[PDB]
């Protein structure tokens, strides 16, 4: 019957490991870097663009750097395809809190939910695991700033800075190296951009190969504003911090 | 009986690749030329029709459809599989959308719907994926003019010109230096000509390619007059003589 | 070999192993015998035991007033089909105030066993049952294989040396299709049958089984001092 | 659906998918059970291999199913959410339909039955988690500690390990712990519970975390500063 | 839940010494019109019984074509379904009983009154009724209807009791089912002078008699009677 | 792979045989049948000294007249209980009777083969059911994950059966009082088990008619642990 | 019916009736509206005798499968809540039943109010059925915490005894029970014909009735 | 609109004797004012030493009769043919009543037999399940016009001993088989009379160690 084509994914190796998840998580490592770094008034997430063409409509593109509401937004690292099922997915718990207590989901909270999706695609279902890595930078009252990873086991942990994607490896050492407890904004925003300019691949660090955004409480009075950066304004960031 | 395949066919293999959406792509890459340029006041897809025999109708075999009124599709690679595709999207963009706001769905949408289907036939179960890649062009109110890809995996991206399938690599290259952003349509149809000759062997006329345009509203195809705000669909397909005027001009 | 993993698959000579090995089960199960008359129909089985301080498992069930078989083989699987044809004897009977064919019996069992064997999950039932009954049309024996084979016989045997009862019953045809009216001299029949296939043990009061349906008699089994009158 | 039988047994009579599920459970970072005269303490090991974390908001790894009851544990991170979740709406069904809460060793039950249920399932593939349960039952002052396991056995201990290097630290605690006299302060408890995860944890630092449980529903987690102090403690009487 | 639309009125039934008798009328009414004249309502299954029903034809009709799948389904696989095996008066009866109360039992009766008249292997006298609620009882006579208010009595003025079957002949059993089926069209307003009989004897076998009339009718009497009370002429 | 139902050429079920591997390696149960009580004992195999021992329950009541011992993969046996207690008091409930023994072990053991591709594979535990009632008396039955239950006068289970079936062998007779069982099972276990027999690391349990079914406590077993070291050294 | 049940110094009292209509017709005159749960829980009956009946032996089913399961006695508050849990099942559907349970666990003696509609209340005295308020005149006026054991079972069989004589669908014989520590006890079926004209000379209450 | 419900009318009376027991009904069935059958059994031998009779609506009544003797036949299948005692069916039919409580089975149910003392046991049902151990029940139409006769001259209420003058009892005697079958026979004689459902003929069937024996009386059919 049907049994001689299934690959069983939802298994041990003999070492205790899941051999989808393993596989999964190597799919990851050469998707484009994403990092987050969380300052004590605001967060900065910065990701790189794979290997565009000049042809590409950059400024009506998204392929890294997605909104699930207000307060919260996300970072892709693997399959976008894969990412938007679980975005979508996201966004509608995000609403669910809302209609329910009235007040908008804890950072937390949104991304357990996710984080337990994920799990259960590598425990039963026989289906394979989505291919995609999630850095999740939001605020809410009770914990103010947050940043939180995920991946394809379903396992998520709370961060002050993070990568994910391509290179995490040399870009943990690098953030771990700068980044100081005291730090605000526009200093992360400058970490994230050098570290991206030295863990690339590519020959050199162009607007048209980045995606960026910020959280600020850089807004009028006690509130919170997403703002996803526009060509011409990672452009000018790049100007800026004097990488172009 | 039952359908007793509810478990993956398409697996991460020990080096990250997923094989299945690999071969597809593959499959697409066989397939014959297709491409898009995008111009300030519409957007041009076209294709070769090539005829599996000359006792054939190939008018009767459309490779370029109709979604919405303002959107239209081509493809490369496997012909089933994009003829039950646009059966698909041009359901889903009523039931999830006209249905619920009275209006057609904006580009961008319509394909984020196409690439959900195409990407649940990369996870659920005992099923292959999709083995096409599509072009989208399409026009919407608040986005304007626009023109996305669609592979096998379901990611997209917006171009302002490209190419898919046989000879896209070199397509790809001859249409980075002939686009430009003051592009009129008239000028991206004539580039879209030129671009398609190349990976055309055979026979090169109105009979043997397939080309529509997103442009003007066409009021004289809305087959109804009497409301001001309905000026008719952007969607037009180029007939067999108005292709072959524009070789004259080649 | 390589057509033996499931039910679902044929052999390239057109055989199904998996069925061909729930039938190797019957042959390692304990010898049972099934004889009959024109009045009266027996069942005789040779109980087996795991030790000495275990007891010795029972061979023979009874289906109806009228119907009971006996088994050699898993004993669960039987319980499954006895516990089917305990239900289709009441639904006849519920029903259409019938008392259930020994025919018809055998027709149903056929039908459930085939089931097993062409749908991929599920297994053959890994059972031989020896069913006689009295009905409209007299005594009956009934043989049913696992593959789905029933078969109607005067006399039989199922199980481990199994041949040589089945050789003396052939020999026997003539005499014992004649006990009419005594259904003693019927078992003594049987029991002489049954002899015939053991090696080194012989029939004690705790080892035999005995069962008898007829005319005016209802299906009732017979063990412990009840059969030692036949040792 | 999906009723792949993935737990099956081998022709030596082992179920290798539970096995491989206690390899993973072999993986995770080591957690440690010390029960006293009037509490138990749950102590956890944190891998210093994450830097930059930030430990107001990472998942804490000793968690409340209530508020008499608490539950650590060895493994897949991932797996262990869904087991606690399940062991905390059980958690408030009990006390919903029987007007009683939970007492530990039912708690314990319901979690290895669920991992139990997962090793014959179709479709489904065991927990890679071992648990550490411990409390204290409503109006009951006698401390209580169990572990559960992929397989789904469940048993009571004076003091246990699971986890990475657990064998090690076993080890510690079985010429460590005396059961005839238990340690009798909540410090005597917490020292022992600090001692036996300096066997394995490398640098006493931000990598020991300590809960300790007391009768009544007291609950507390310990701070870096509180716990630095049974570290600096431990070793200056080392040095003899 | 429904209610009866094109019904048949009275069957009647009784035993005799060798045997059962069983007749009813060939009409199928509309409420008061008497809208069919063709309608057999008595229906043979084998040689050895007769089903007679009363109520809506529809269900009649439907009940009819149940009999006729249960004698092809009793000859599946049976080599004595002519002999031995072969439907029995009780077996046909527990059946429709069966179904009966089932279809009561979910609120979607089969909206009739059935008596089974048969006789057995044995030679043994079957006639049982049963109804709508799924309710069986069996006698000497037995009558659906105007025929349990009408024609029981007649009836059992020939056999009150069991012992008095073996003294019944076939020609004084006929005899009364004949009398009694006048007397209902004298008084049963949705009755007709043309009925079927059904005779099931254990030696002359199933004799069935159709268009059967209504005869030596007594009316003449009628001329006499003038107005209500008082008038004269 | 290959199918969970599947019949080995010698006409066998591979899981079912596999199943009882597994319970050759779990710790032993004995169980002895007599006039005056069923005894049943188990070896608790403690796998740490931390570990307290009485909280291994190897040792189970079904009801006051049926209890039950176990050996292999004592997890899975949590649902067998579960559904025996439950056969044990639905039929309490619908008959206002105790329920037969047998009846009981074959309610059981109707579970044992409903397994496919239900559960995902057989039970990996042995059960020995002891009990008492009006019809049979006393009585011992072994209960496999096969669906086969055998009564037995005596009976071992576990990773030391065939040594103790043995012995059994010799030792069992029909007048064998209480008492006799109950020191010819720690006797047995103290034979076949690894660590020396206390009253920590094994268990005895008995099902009388008066009383009904009692786990021992480890006071009481101790004393005919004592009593058993004694009578062994009286020749 | 009349049942009545009350917590005090040394227990609980559990009193009912015996009386079973039909309408006007009276179809038993000794029925048991008392079931023995266990040796330490009881159970009253007032309304449908079939749901009274056949809920409170479910009842019993799932008690004891609570002491096999935990090794230990399920309490009074459990027992109660399990009850109006499986009423809650069938709510609105239509069943009348009214009940007290009565028993001694943990907490001491413990007496619960359930009914059909799902309510549980906990309390020192109960009465239910269509006698209940003739019972609870004479508890309201006679109820002390400091009852001994003799006047306690007196109180509740005279109690039924003035809704017996009053309420029309109450009467024919009255069953006693006292809940202990160690467990209950029965404490007799007794006429309420014999007992009306004893009580009446020894009391010298029913003064209106002659005798 | 369908009425599923009926009346078949009739009466039954169960007597528990000593070391016996009488369990009668009348063989009359009806509808409204007519006769369906003059001779249809309404007492039936159930096995183990059983009878039963389901009063009321004859279709409901057949229907739970033939539930519950198949439900003895699966009792002797699964309990190594085990003897149900009479206490045992009585439970059993408890809960095959219940199961139609939202769609009730329109009888009065009594059974009889014997106890595993051997002595005489009667046990009465309503339509809905409550069932209870007696000495004496009536059931059906004429139910209240036997019961108080049989309170009277079987659990002798109401009667003293004279001289004492309403001081002092009758004392208890049992009752032996043929005084009781005097008793069940007087019942239905007198319940013919007054009660228009009540006649043609009676059916008794007395159970003891030795089996089920039966007994036929003719009954005015008026
Ligand atoms: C007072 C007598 C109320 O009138 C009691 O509540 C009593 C409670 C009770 C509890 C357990 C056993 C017996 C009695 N209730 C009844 O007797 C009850 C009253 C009744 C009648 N129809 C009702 C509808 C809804 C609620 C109550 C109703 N009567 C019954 O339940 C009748 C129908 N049952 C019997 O009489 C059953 N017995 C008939 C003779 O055979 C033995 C069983
Ligand atoms: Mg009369």
């Amino acid at each position: 019957g049907s049994r001689r084509y299934d690959s069983r994914t939802t298994i041990f190796s003999p070492e205790g490991r899941l051999y989808q998840v393993e596989y999964a998580l190597e799919s990851i490592s050469h998707a484009g870097t994403a990092i987050g770094i969380m300052a004590s008034d605001g967060i900065v997430l910065a990701a790189e663009r794979k290997v565009t063409s000049t042809l590409l409509e950059q400024d009506t593109s998204t392929e890294k750097l997605y909104k699930l509401n207000d307060k919260i937004a996300v970072a892709v690292a693997g399959l976008t395809a894969d990412a938007e099922i679980l975005i979508n997915t996201a966004r509608i718990h995000a609403q669910n809190y809302l209609k329910t207590y009235n007040e908008d989901i804890p950072v937390e909270i949104l991304v357990r939910r996710l984080s337990d999706i994920k799990q259960g695609y590598t425990q039963h279902g026989g289906l394979r695991p989505f291919g995609v890595s999630f850095i999740y930078a939001g605020y809410d009252d009770r914990y103010g700033y947050q940043l939180y990873t995920s991946n394809p086991s379903g396992n998520y942990t709370g961060w002050k800075a993070i990568s994910v994607g391509a290179n995490t490896s040399a870009a943990q050492t690098l953030l771990q190296m700068d980044y100081k407890d005291d730090m605000k904004v526009d200093d992360a925003i400058e970490l994230a951009l050098k570290t991206l300019s030295k863990t690339t691949d590519s020959s050199a660090l162009t607007y048209d190969r980045l995606e960026f955004a910020t959280i600020r409480k850089g807004a009028n009075d006690g509130e919170v504003y997403q703002k996803i950066f526009k060509p011409q304004e990672i452009k000018d960031i790049l100007v800026k911090t004097g990488i172009t | 009986m039952t359908d007793r395949y509810s478990f993956s066919l398409t697996t991460f293999s020990p080096s990250g690749k997923l094989g299945q959406i690999d071969y597809a792509l593959t499959a697409v890459k066989q397939g014959v030329t297709s491409l898009g340029i995008k111009a300030t006041n519409g957007v041009v897809i076209a294709t070769e029709k090539k005829s599996s025999s000359p006792l054939a109708m190939s008018e009767t075999l459309s490779k370029v459809s109709l979604l919405t009124p303002d959107i239209g599709a081509v493809y490369s690679g496997m012909g089933p599989d994009y003829r039950v595709l646009v059966d698909k999207s041009r359901k889903v963009a009523h039931t999830s959308y006209k249905r619920i706001y009275g209006e057609y769905p904006p580009t961008k949408l319509l394909v984020s719907e196409v690439a959900k289907i195409m990407q649940e036939a990369t996870q659920s179960g005992g099923v292959r994926p999709f083995g096409v890649s599509l072009l989208i062009a399409g026009h919407d109110e608040f986005n304007g003019f626009s023109l996305y890809q669609v592979d096998p995996s379901g990611s997209y991206f917006p171009w302002k010109a490209t190419a898919i399938g046989k000879g896209s690599v070199a397509a790809k290259t001859f249409l980075e230096k002939r686009w430009n952003d003051e592009l009129e349509l008239e000028d991206a149809i004539h580039i879209a000509l030129l671009t398609l000759k190349e990976s055309v062997e055979g026979e090169f006329n109105g009979d043997t390619i397939e080309l529509a345009i997103i442009g003007d509203e066409n009021p004289d195809l809305l087959g109804y007059t009497g409301i001001p705000t309905d000026k008719g669909p952007r969607f037009r397909k180029l007939t067999s003589q108005e292709i072959n005027d524009r070789l004259e001009a080649l | 070999n390589n057509y033996d993993g499931d039910t679902v698959t044929f052999s390239p000579t057109g055989r199904l192993f998996q069925v061909e090995y729930a039938l190797e089960a019957i042959k390692q199960g304990s010898v049972t015998v099934g004889l009959r008359s024109n009045t009266h129909a027996v069942l005789v089985a040779l109980k087996r035991n795991a030790d000495e301080l275990s007891s010795y498992q029972k061979k023979i069930i009874k289906c109806d007033e009228h119907m009971g078989l006996s088994l050699a083989g898993l004993a669960p699987d039987a319980r499954v089909l006895s516990n089917y044809l305990r239900q289709q004897c009441n639904y006849s009977s519920l029903v259409f105030n019938r008392k259930l064919a020994v025919e018809r019996a055998g027709h149903l069992l056929c039908d459930k066993a085939q089931k097993n064997t062409q749908s991929y999950g599920g297994r053959p039932y890994g059972v031989g049952l020896l069913i006689i009954g009295y009905d409209k049309s007299g005594a009956h024996l009934l043989e049913f294989q696992p593959s789905g084979n029933v078969t109607e016989l005067y006399g039989t045997a199922i199980g481990a040396r199994s041949q040589g009862a089945k050789t003396y019953l052939e020999r026997t045809l003539d005499t014992f299709i004649k006990i009419d009216g005594n259904p003693d001299e019927l078992i003594k029949a049987g029991v002489e049958a049954i002899s015939q296939s053991l090696r080194d043990e012989s029939l004690t009061v705790d080892n035999l089984s005995i069962a008898i349906v007829g005319k005016d008699t209802p299906f009732t089994i017979y063990d412990g001092e009840a059969v030692a009158k036949y040792i | 659906g999906y009723d792949r039988a993935l737990s099956i047994f081998s022709p030596d009579g082992h179920i290798f998918q539970v096995e491989y599920a206690l390899e993973a459970v072999k993986r995770g970072t080591c957690a440690v059970g010390v029960k006293g005269k009037n509490c138990v303490v749950l102590g956890c090991e944190r891998r210093s291999t994450l830097k930059l974390q930030d430990t107001r908001i990472t998942p804490s790894k000793v968690s409340k199913i209530d508020s008499h009851v608490v539950l650590s544990f060895s493994g897949l991170n991932a797996d262990s959410r869904i087991l606690i979740e399940k062991a905390r709406v059980e958690a408030q069904s009990h006390r919903l339909t029987l007007e009683d809460p939970v007492t530990v060793e039912y708690l314990t039950r319901y979690v290895a039955g669920v991992q139990q249920r997962y090793t014959q399932s179709g479709g489904v593939r065991p927990f890679g988690v071992s648990t550490l349960i411990a409390g204290f039952d409503p109006r009951d002052d006698e401390p209580k500690l169990y572990q559960t396991e992929p397989s789904g056995i469940y048993s009571s201990w004076s003091a246990q390990t699971i986890g990475r290097n657990s064998k090690t630290v076993r080890e510690f605690l079985e010429k460590n712990y005396d059961r005839k006299e238990p340690p009798a302060t909540v410090e005597e408890c917490v020292k022992l519970t600090v001692r036996s995860l300096l066997e394995v944890v490398q640098t006493g630092a931000k990598n020991i975390e300590i809960t300790v449980v007391k009768p009544d529903s007291d609950i507390v987690a310990l701070s870096s500063e509180e716990i630095n102090q049974y570290v600096t403690q431990i070793e200056q009487e080392k040095q003899e | 839940t429904q209610q009866p639309i094109v019904t048949g009125t009275s069957v009647i039934s009784m035993k005799y010494d060798n045997g059962v008798i069983i007749a009813a009328d060939n009409l199928g009414s509309y409420g008061s019109l008497l809208r069919f004249n063709g309608v057999e309502r008595l229906i043979p299954v084998g040689d050895n019984t007769v089903v007679g029903i009363s109520g809506d034809i529809s269900d009649m009709q439907h009940i009819e074509r149940l009999l006729k799948d249960l004698v092809t389904e009793n000859a599946y696989d049976n080599p004595l379904a002519d002999a031995e095996e072969a439907l029995e008066p009780s077996y046909i009866f527990e059946y429709l009983a069966t179904v009966m109360y089932q279809r009561r039992s979910k609120m979607n009766p089969l909206w009739n009154a059935i008596i089974v008249a048969g006789v057995q292997s044995n030679g043994d006298q079957f006639l049982r009724y049963v109804n709508l609620l799924g309710v069986t009882y069996s006698s000497p006579t037995l009558a659906t209807g105007f025929g349990a208010h009408m024609a029981n009595p007649l009836l059992r003025k020939v056999v009150d009791r069991e012992s008095d079957i073996p003294k019944t002949t076939v020609q004084v059993a006929e005899e009364a089912i004949v009398n009694a089926m006048r007397v209902l069209y004298y008084r049963d307003a949705r009755s007709s002078r043309n009925f079927s009989l059904a005779i099931i004897d254990k030696n002359t076998g199933l004799t069935f008699k159709k268009n059967l009339q209504v005869e030596n009718m007594k009316w003449d009497f009628a001329k006499d009677i003038k107005g209500y009370g008082t008038q004269k002429i | 792979d290959r199918g969970v139902s599947t019949f080995s050429p010698e006409g066998r079920l591979f899981q079912v045989e596999y199943s009882l591997e597994a319970i050759k390696l779990g710790s032993t149960a004995i169980g002895i049948a007599t006039k005056e009580g069923v005894v049943l004992g188990v070896e608790k195999r403690a796998t740490s000294p931390l570990l307290e021992s009485d909280s291994i329950e190897k040792i189970v009541e079904i009801d006051r007249h049926i209890g039950c011992a176990m050996s292999g993969l004592t997890a899975d046996a949590r649902s067998m209980i579960e559904h025996a207690r439950t056969a044990a008091v639905t039929h309490n409930l619908y008959y206002d009777e105790d329920i037969n023994v047998e009846s009981l072990t074959q309610s059981v053991c109707d579970l044992a083969l409903r397994f496919g591709e239900l559960m995902s594979r057989p039970f990996g535990v042995a059960l020995l059911i002891a009990g008492h009632d009006a019809d049979d008396g006393y009585q011992l039955f072994h209960a496999e994950p096969s669906g086969t239950f055998y009564r037995y006068n005596a009976k071992a289970i576990g990773s030391g059966s065939e040594g103790a079936q043995a012995e059994l062998l010799n030792e069992w007779h029909s007048s064998l009082t209480l008492k006799e069982a109950e020191l010819l099972v720690l006797k047995i276990l103290k034979q076949v088990m690894e660590e020396k027999l206390d009253e920590n690391n094994a268990q005895l349990s008995c099902i009388t008619k008066q009383d009904g079914f009692k786990i021992y406590d480890n006071e009481k077993t101790a004393e005919l642990i004592k009593e058993l070291k004694e009578k062994e050294a009286a020749e | 019916t009349t049942t009545l049940a009350f917590k005090f110094q040394h227990g609980v009292i559990a009193a009912v009736d015996s009386r079973a209509s039909a309408g006007s017709y009276i179809s038993a005159l000794r029925m048991n509206k008392v079931i023995e749960i266990n040796p330490y829980l009881l159970g009253t009956m007032s309304g449908c005798a079939a749901d009274c009946q056949y809920w409170e032996r479910l009842l019993a089913k799932e008690c004891r499968l609570y002491y096999l399961r935990n090794g230990e006695r399920i309490s009074v508050s459990a027992a109660s809540k399990l009850l109006s849990n499986m009423m809650c099942q069938y709510r609105g559907m239509g069943l009348s039943m009214g009940s007290m349970i009565c028993g001694w666990d943990k907490k001491g003696p413990g007496l619960y109010y359930v009914d059909e509609h799902g309510t549980r209340l906990s309390g020192n005295m109960f009465s239910t059925g269509s006698g209940n308020t003739y019972a609870y005149g004479v508890l309201d006026s006679n109820y002390k915490w400091d009852l001994s054991v003799e006047d306690a079972l007196y109180l509740g069989k005279r109690s039924i005894l003035a809704a017996a004589h009053r309420d029309a669908y109450s009467g024919g014989s009255v069953n006693l029970y006292h809940v202990t520590e160690d467990g209950w006890i029965y404490h007799g079926n007794h006429d309420v014909g014999e007992l009306f004209w004893k009580v009446k000379e020894e009391e010298g209450s029913f003064n209106n009735v002659i005798g | 609109q369908f009425n599923p419900y009926g009346d078949n009318g009739g009466t039954i009376l169960g007597i528990a004797g000593e070391d016996f027991a009488v369990l009668a009904g009348d063989t009359r069935n009806i509808t409204d004012y007519s006769i369906n059958s003059r001779y249809e059994p309404k007492v039936f031998d159930c096995g183990d030493n059983i009878v039963m009779s389901a009063n009321g609506f004859a279709a409901d009544g057949d229907a739970l009769v033939k539930r519950f003797k198949n439900s003895v036949k699966w009792y002797h299948f699964d309990h190594n043919d085990k003897k149900l005692s009479i206490n045992s069916a009585a439970r059993n039919i408890q809960h095959l009543l219940y199961s139609r409580r939202f769609f009730p089975y329109y009888v009065y149910n009594i059974i009889a037999g014997l106890d595993e003392d051997g002595k005489g046991a009667v046990y009465s049902f309503d339509p809905v399940g409550s069932y209870q151990r007696e000495q004496c029940r009536a059931g059906g139409a004429a139910a209240s016009l036997i019961m108080p006769f049989l309170d009277n001259q079987v659990n002798f209420k109401n009667q003293y001993e004279p001289g004492t003058n309403g001081k002092v009892k009758k004392p208890l005697k049992y009752l032996s088989v043929e005084e009781v079958i005097k008793l069940v026979r007087d019942s239905f004689t007198s319940a013919t009379e007054r009660h228009i459902q009540v006649g043609d003929g009676l059916e008794i069937l007395i159970v003891t160690k030795d089996g089920v024996r039966k007994e036929f009386y003719e009954l005015k059919r008026d």
